[PDB]
């Protein structure tokens, strides 16, 4: 089967607002992908291997408000732009990539699955190029190979003139990193 | 600061299905 | 006579 | 929510039709000229093409585009008319083998519905089974390109 992916938005500006202020959040979790917003920004969350990880640029030192109030992050790695709290009690949660592979698909905000070709360890060209306006708020969203298997997390757009031509990622093998640092 | 808010999710575990009449 | 859409298919399986 | 394939039938037999880049696409040797109902009445295909057993009217309500290939992969799904999904391995530009052969009665009433590559992305229009002595082996399509012309 391939990938497939449908949004939904489960609190608005005024509810969000509320949950960020006192970290308790009691809404029911679904899915390996969260939509994720701070005050001043909204990116994702990609869940893999029990872990809930994101773009550090994004989450900073936050915490995650969850139905028992606040929830520290359980890694930070500034220097890999990574942050991982417990994956949410009813996510799924992806599994790493095994045999590499050159095809990638980009998970977008809008549930949007477009293909990357590897360009390097980091970097993938989008075959066809999309505007950035597309990718805003993306970030921290997941790259997955042709089974589903997470290869990395969305961090950088290569914008030219407002269209972004390629993408930088953060390699799964960062996170196994971050987590023994 | 304050908490990271999850105001949405991506579903991939997901597989055609015929939407129902009701 | 016409074709008509007896039923719909969503692909990513959204219940929604 | 909105679906991108409909299942379509009219007096006679009953098909697929796949909305891709604002066109509700189907088979030809299903639909002809017919039209597609509507609450406003009948509304006239935008295209008809008989040489490629291509036809399509303007998405329907409750329905949503699906986006052309754009990573060229040969690992195509095809998805029947009850949601299976088939991998189907590219041969040619409108060939394909199952990985698995199937009864013919499985791949029935599933012409027009669409063959999607890795990402879920169109890659062409399912449009008929070979078949040989009642299994489904190999599938016919029309390519997305195709239509992406036509249009
Ligand atoms: C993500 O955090 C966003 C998603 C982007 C916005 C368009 C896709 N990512 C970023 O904000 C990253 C962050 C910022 C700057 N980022 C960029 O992607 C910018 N590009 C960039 O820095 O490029 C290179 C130099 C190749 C790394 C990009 C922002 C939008 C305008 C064009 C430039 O600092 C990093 C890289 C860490 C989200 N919030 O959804
Ligand atoms: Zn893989
Ligand atoms: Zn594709």
């Amino acid at each position: 089967a391939p990938i497939t992916a449908y949004a939904q938005q489960t609190r608005g500006l005024l509810g969000c607002i509320i949950t960020s202020l006192t970290g308790r959040d009691k809404n029911q979790v679904e899915g390996e992908v969260q939509i994720v917003s701070t005050a001043t920004q909204t990116f994702l969350a990609t869940c893999i291997n029990g872990v809930c990880w994101t773009v550090y640029h994004g989450a900073g030192t936050r915490t995650i408000a969850s139905p028992k109030g606040p929830v520290i992050q359980m890694y930070t790695n500034v220097d890999q732009d990574l942050v991982g709290w417990p994956a949410p009690q009813g996510s799924r949660s992806l599994t790493p990539c095994t045999c590499g592979s050159s095809d990638l698909y980009l998970v977008t905000r809008h549930a949007d699955v477009i293909p990357v070709r590897r360009r390097g360890d980091s970097r993938g060209s989008l075959l066809s190029p999309r505007p950035i306006s597309y990718l805003k708020g993306s970030s921290g969203g997941p790259l997955l190979c042709p089974a589903g298997h997470a290869v990395g997390l969305f961090r950088a757009a290569v914008c030219t003139r407002g269209v972004a031509k390629a993408v930088d990622f953060i390699p799964v093998e960062n996170l196994e990193t971050t987590m023994r640092s | 600061k304050g908490s990271v808010v999850i105001v949405g999710r991506i579903v991939l575990s997901g597989k055609p299905a015929i939407i129902p009449k009701k």
